[PDB]
């Protein structure tokens, strides 16, 4: 809710489960992807879709169970001269699979040019930093991008709710719900005492 | 695999750095621009050297990529563009040689004294109003006198150097080299080879023709009140009378050769005085009337980061109306821009070349250009064009329902444009075809003024008042020869304007002639524009222009139904004197 | 019961207010059918009987 109600996001989706149906559940566990992209990349990122990110940094599948996020992050991670701490991968010699990462800065090559070690002729580096500079059009402006991945097992669930409580009321007939204990009647104060885990 | 994929990833590993690297050097530009002093011209050149030396480099290794087993087209058009190697061709000893010879001759034109007077101011307003044979006339002899002495001794070295890397990049002249660009070439009809720029733009010179022969004819006798003593009714124009030190504009003599100068033209400046629009206004109404086309809104770091107002003497900046781009998003304006009409249509100007850069940005670097070197300008100007027209200026409310239009104010207005216009492409052609002839050898170093001016009263119908010789040269004498330009440009760039503004017109559903068409809330005229703007250098210019006009070859009739009510009645007012000109005057 | 309503359909907090804004949406979809489709998608013809 505090994530749903932040009006603070330039994207929200969610996939498997519509998103205000969200706290309504519980899951086994729950995964956080987040990495920085220009802007006219937040739009490569689906399942189903194809893209620089999503053949060569970082891969969805196409039956993705959860929700993606975007900001731009620009007022923060951009600076004069530009940011190239920021790096992705120009090229591979295959794609990703989904959730695949691999960091390798074995040298790319394309034609019949063994690269024997070094760049050159058709072989290249397959990385490339992006330089954010405060100038830059939107498009080439950062975005900070997070996944969440929700997982159902045969192992029991661990984050959930919250659930909602409510105001006790007494001596009316009424019906009660008490800790997922069900029924009706009338409430009263008693004498007697339990042990405390009971 | 193939050498296609070898091509691409060879160029995507271009394009990545080209974009990021000329940004570099263009911001670096800009701020030179913004604050022209030393280090900002220091980090400016180093950048620009660097991204050249970059250029240089990815052009060398384009050279072992055989461009034949690329199919794709697109990759193909990328190197042919990359692969030319330029001056690089030349010995270098030649290539030092005639890059001394470009800053030299440059630098003259940029120098030169008449005596003393310069070029700037002195010599042009001077020409621009002394009416004064004596003045003029020395005025016009002496800036061939003292300054074409320096300038033809030059450009005689210089065309042959010139004429050698044309040869050893495979064209067949220097005239050639700027005709590579028009060519369209490996297409089923739409191809357009180098040496098929010569015709059509020949056969609508001869069709323009006699609407210039009637202005001509009808200023020669209306400024024969001027210069009653120095014009013969029959013969040429000489060439120092004409307002101008080339005569290349007769824009000057339109003060004294209104038929109709009783009736005022169109403006309503002064209610955007009155209502003290603070340019900052004028930018946000042509944002409004690219909105009202359909184009699309300014973006939010533009309006900051822009230039769209004189910064005053405490940041030294020279300024003038200057679209700029400089990648990865980032379009600015530079404009001393100040409050006036002008200002406004020249604010629409700059903007129109803002949506070319911007609607052939989503191609790839050496894309992210014109169709061709004229679409470019000619796009500039149609958004000028379309907004001048009074329905327009009356559409922005300043215009008064007091002194609509009519027919006595619209010669008046056309007459200015034909002076401005049709008087300049008999000179562009003359010195663009005297190039070609130059350039492919026609005429040897000694005969060239000879041929000048045998040419100038067929073309022009302008003359020598006093002879020159070969320590003299009119074309050397100016600006596009002096400064190795492609000057053909203005020709096509005058033909596509009219062009596109019938097919933009007849989307209008425009009525009568075209000077009263507005293209604002037909949006539809617009989308169909930026559907041409979107493609650029990409695709062929004999595509695009059958996009837009369906023309697929160069056509002067739109001009002629833009001049239409002018033509009628320079063809009713000529009969004041005899109708057109003869070769066979001049005042000696 | 047939509704044949086309008011739209608002998936969120944000009040559309007939705005068909963001998280507001049109409550009917159309049908692929091309001839050339999978037969899952193609048309089929129903009739009930009551
Ligand atoms: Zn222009």
């Amino acid at each position: 809710s505090v994530l749903y109600n932040s009006a603070s996001f330039s994207t929200f989706k969610c996939y498997g489960v519509s998103p205000t149906k969200l706290n309504d559940l519980c899951f086994t566990n729950v995964y956080a992807d987040s990495f920085v992209i220009r802007g006219d990349e937040v739009r490569q990122i689906a399942p189903g879709q194809t893209g620089k990110i999503a053949d060569y940094n970082y891969k969805l599948p196409d039956d993705f169970t959860g929700c993606v996020i975007a900001w731009n992050s620009n007022n923060l991670d951009s600076k004069v001269g530009g940011n190239y701490n920021y790096l992705y991968r120009l090229f591979r010699k295959s794609n990703l699979k989904p959730f695949e990462r691999d960091i390798s800065t074995e040298i790319y090559q394309a034609g019949s040019t063994p690269c024997n070690g070094v760049e050159g002729f058709n072989c290249y580096f397959p990385l490339q930093s992006y330089g954010f500079q405060p100038t830059n059009g939107v498009g080439y402006q950062p975005y900070r991008v997070v996944v969440l991945s929700f997982e159902l097992l045969h192992a029991p669930a661990t984050v959930c709710g919250p659930k909602k409580s409510t105001n006790l009321v007494k001596n009316k007939c009424v019906n009660f719900n008490f800790n997922g204990l069900t029924g009706t009647g009338v409430l009263t104060e008693s004498n007697k005492k339990f042990l405390p885990f009971q | 695999s193939t050498i296609e994929e070898q091509a691409k990833t060879f160029l995507d590993k271009f394009n990545h750095e080209a974009e990021d690297l000329f940004y570099q050097s263009s911001l670096a530009s800009w701020n030179y621009n913004t604050n022209i002093t030393e280090e900002n011209v220091q980090n400016m050149n180093n950048a620009g050297d660097k991204w050249s030396a970059f250029l240089k480099e990815q052009s060398t290794l384009a050279q072992m990529y055989p461009l034949q087993e690329i199919q794709n087209l697109t990759v193909k058009l990328q190197l042919q563009a990359l692969q030319q190697n330029g001056s690089s061709v030349l010995s270098e000893d030649k290539s030092k040689r005639l890059n001394t010879i470009l800053n030299t001759m440059s630098t003259i034109y940029s120098t030169g004294k008449v005596c003393c007077l310069l070029l700037e101011p002195g010599l042009n307003e001077i020409m621009a109003n002394s009416l004064d044979y004596n003045e003029r006339l020395w005025a016009w002899e002496s800036w061939r006198s003292e300054v074409g002495k320096q300038l033809r001794p030059l450009y005689e070295e210089y065309v042959v150097l010139k004429n050698e890397m044309a040869r050893a990049n495979h064209y067949e002249d220097y005239g050639d080299y700027w005709r590579g660009d028009y060519e369209v070439n490996g297409v089923d009809g739409y191809d357009y080879s180098r040496g098929q720029l010569i015709e059509d733009v020949e056969h609508t010179f001869e069709e323009i023709k006699p609407l210039y022969e009637h202005l001509h004819a009808y200023v020669r006798a209306k400024l024969m009140n001027a210069y009653p003593s120095y014009i013969s009714p029959i013969g040429c124009l000489p060439a120092h009378l004409l307002g101008d030190m080339w005569g290349r504009f007769w824009t000057n003599l339109y003060s004294l050769t209104v038929p109709f100068g009783q009736k005022p033209n169109i403006d309503v400046t002064d209610a955007m005085v009155d209502q003290a629009w603070d340019a900052q206004r004028i930018f946000k109404e042509a944002e409004k009337f690219f909105v009202s086309v359909g184009l699309p809104n300014m973006t939010q770091g533009f309006w900051e980061n822009s230039m769209l107002t004189d910064p005053g003497n405490v940041q030294k900046a020279v300024c003038h109306p200057t679209a700029w781009d400089l990648g990865k998003g980032d379009f600015r304006i530079l404009m001393c821009t100040k409050v006036t009409m002008d200002d406004f249509l020249t604010a629409h100007h700059e903007m129109g070349h803002i949506q070319y850069d911007m609607a052939y940005a989503a191609q790839p670097f050496l894309l992210r250009n014109g169709a061709n070197e004229g679409f470019h300008e000619a796009v500039g100007e149609i958004m000028s064009l379309s907004a001048a027209t009074p329905k327009h200026l009356k559409s922005i409310g300043l215009l008064s329902p007091d002194f609509q239009e009519d027919n006595e104010t619209e010669i008046n207005f056309l007459l200015k444009q034909a002076l401005t216009i049709v008087g300049t492409l008999p000179f562009t052609y003359m010195l663009e075809k005297w190039r070609w002839m130059v350039f492919k050898g026609e005429i040897p170093k000694d005969q060239w003024m000879k041929k000048w001016w045998e040419m100038k009263r067929e073309i022009v119908g302008v003359v020598e008042p006093v002879p020159h010789d070969e320590t003299y040269c009119d074309p050397a004498s100016l600006f596009h020869v002096s400064n190795d330009y492609s000057f053909i440009r203005y020709y096509t760039r005058t033909l596509y304007q009219f062009q596109f503004q019938e097919a933009l017109c007849q989307a209008a559903k425009h009525e009568g002639p075209l000077h009263k068409c507005d293209i604002s809330n037909s949006t539809e005229a617009g989308q169909k524009l930026f559907n041409m703007l979107r493609l650029g250098k990409s695709e062929p210019w004999t595509l695009a222009l059958e996009n837009v006009v369906g023309a697929k070859n160069m056509n002067v009739r739109p001009l002629l139904n833009y001049f239409e009510p002018l033509f009628t009645w320079l063809k009713d007012q000529n009969k004041n004197s005899f109708v057109g000109w003869s070769t066979d005057w001049s005042p000696y």
